[PDB]
């Protein structure tokens, strides 16, 4: 029952800033980039297909991943090591029972050991003293999803598509708080699938305005209109199939009435 | 493998 | 570590033993779960994972209080303030006399303070049983253990096989729901709360289907009216024996009028319609709430 919603809306909202990532944190890592980054992410989501992991486990493994890279430089042999060490941490902390170490292993074709995953789980705890438990741009959403008019489950998959090709993308979505991606997303899906628009009960419980939203929004449909020729592609053949409505297939609103 |  | 000098074991939980420590350098008296690491096969438990992450958001008087983590190449060691023993062997101990009513209801309205807070934090126990709620010489009793705690702020997914207690097991997750909610803290705690007053388990079933007709038993078979969907839902058979619901006068029979109605609005079949633990804290059950301290 909706007895807690804004309670949980409220302290989500007060949890995202303490969760967030420094936004200028790629520049000052002397040996990655936001496309190494970026190959990264588009390789996690083919784990998560792969193991057939929540989608949760996805974002929370990328919070992990961009916070732990905040403050830790890393080189870049060693990068695929703290995306594999995310993942599992993620997997313990969402999945009901998630995949074995060894499979982790096996996943990078035994590019590191067991014990390295596992020194690197200890290490990427420590760095971000533990506290997991993040929101994400998928947890607003689903909460968003909750003032649909009526619910509309191409709305859905599509605004989760979006949200998960922000992932992709340190630049520049590292700008945005969760709430924020998630409230574009939820706008352009609801535009795209119907014609329809940021409603009014999100405007009063969330107090983001359409306008306060643009310059996400911007980014992001310039995001989804470039999809399909992006380097990383991964996130579109995961939302082909029709568990997700094919939305990534849809066509793209050139304008967005603004 | 990722190579970077 | 050097700062502990462990006193007694107590025990273990939900995995890693439990002892009693004392601060050498403050005197404080603290409880120590010691994880074996195993530094090769798994890594970090996700029971750890979870009891950690969502303990240190958790501060409230009816929260057991995580003091430290101190984390180790081979060892991770959890430092919980100290609480001398569990509802469940003060129950035992009790036995034969019953715990007297004030004290039941304080240790109610308590509970359902810090869940409360834990369910307009996001996290989910799911885990509430007599031997997870501990107790203080003044009164006080706090959720504890929280191995199996979740955060919802994406709903979540129960395990096709449930390894998580039979006894105090809500009717909805028997039945074979895709999700849990805070209502299966509820109805756990409404298991409590019956247990106490009567001094035996409310609800003690051998199997999930022998633990369904036991509740059946009780509250009567559900339909339709009473939990619209119930008859969907994927474990539910039109087979199921027909029986009526019970007056609470005969399963309670110590409970005051507003006792049975708090009681039977926590064990509501329908999810949808269960008080919550937020509403559960008006009820006039509590209007005469005081803090009596148990004979220990
Ligand atoms: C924080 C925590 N998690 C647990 N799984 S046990 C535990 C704590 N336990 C504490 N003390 C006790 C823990 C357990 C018991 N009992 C359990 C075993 O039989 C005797 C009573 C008694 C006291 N005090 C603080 C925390």
């Amino acid at each position: 029952v909706p007895d807690y919603h804004e309670d949980i809306h409220t302290y989500l909202r007060e949890m995202e800033v303490k969760c967030k990532p420094k936004v200028g944190y790629m520049k000052k890592q002397p040996d990655i980039t936001n496309s190494m980054r970026a190959i990264l992410v588009d390789w996690l989501v083919e784990v998560g297909e792969e193991y057939k992991l929540q989608n949760e486990t996805l974002h929370l493994a990328v919070n992990y991943i961009d916070r732990f890279l905040s403050s830790m430089s890393v080189l870049r042999g060693k990068l695929q090591l703290v995306g594999t060490a995310a993942m599992l941490l993620a997997s313990k902390f969402e999945e009901i029972y998630p995949p074995e170490v060894a499979e982790f292993v096996y996943i990078t074709d035994d590019t590191y050991t067991k014990k390295q995953v596992l020194r690197m789980e200890h290490l990427v705890l420590k760095v971000l003293t533990f506290d997991l438990a993040a929101p994400t741009v998928n947890q607003f959403l689903t909460q968003y999803f909750l003032h649909q008019q009526p619910a509309n489950c191409k709305v859905e998959s599509l605004a989760m598509f979006l949200g998960e090709l922000s992932l992709i993308d340190a630049d520049p979505y590292l700008k945005y708080l969760p709430s924020v991606i998630a409230g574009a997303a939820f706008h352009l899906a609801l535009y795209t699938v119907t014609g329809q628009s940021w409603p009014e009960s999100l405007i009063r419980k969330t107090g983001y305005t359409l306008e306060s939203l643009k310059p996400c929004l911007m980014d992001l449909h310039q995001t989804y209109l470039k999809a399909p020729q992006h380097a990383q592609q991964s996130i579109r053949e995961k939302y082909k199939n029709s568990k997700y409505h094919g939305v990534s297939l849809l066509n793209p609103p050139e304008t967005l009435n603004l | 493998r990722l190579i970077f | 570590m050097e700062n502990f000098q462990k006193v007694e074991k107590i025990g273990e939980g939900t995995y890693g033993v439990v002892y009693k420590a004392r601060n050498k350098l403050t005197g404080e008296v603290v409880a120590l779960k010691k994880i074996r690491l195993d530094t090769e096969t798994e890594g970090v438990p996700s029971t750890a994972i979870r009891e950690i992450s969502l303990l240190k958001e958790l501060n409230h008087p009816n929260i057991v209080k995580l003091l430290d983590v101190i984390h180790t190449e081979n060892k991770l060691y959890l430092v919980f303030e100290f609480l001398h023993q569990d509802l469940k062997k003060f129950m035992d101990a009790s036995a034969l006399t019953g715990i007297p009513l004030p004290l039941i209801k304080s240790y109610l309205f308590q509970l359902l303070q810090g869940l409360a807070f834990c369910h307009s934090h996001r996290v989910l126990h799911r885990d509430l049983k007599p031997q997870n709620l501990l107790i203080n010489t003044e009164g006080a009793i706090k959720l504890a253990d929280f191995g199996l705690a979740r955060a919802f702020g994406v709903p979540v997914r129960t395990y096709t096989h449930e390894v998580v207690t039979l006894w105090y097991r809500a009717p909805e997750i028997l039945l074979g729901c895709k999700y849990y909610s805070t209502a299966v803290d509820i109805w756990s705690l409404g298991c409590i709360f019956a247990e106490m007053v009567t001094r035996r388990a409310l609800f003690p079933g051998d199997s999930e289907i022998d633990q369904l007709f036991r509740i059946f038993r009780t509250l009567g078979t559900p339909d339709e009216v009473v939990w619209p969907g119930v008859t969907s839902m994927p474990d539910y058979k039109p087979s199921f024996p027909k029986w009526a619901r019970q007056d609470f006068s005969k399963v309670v029979p110590p409970l005051d009028e507003d006792g049975r109605s708090l009681l039977s609005q926590m064990l509501h079949y329908d999810p949808n319609k269960r008080i919550s633990a937020k509403a559960a804290l008006a009820h006039p059950f509590f209007q005469d709430v005081t803090k009596p301290v148990p004979h220990l």
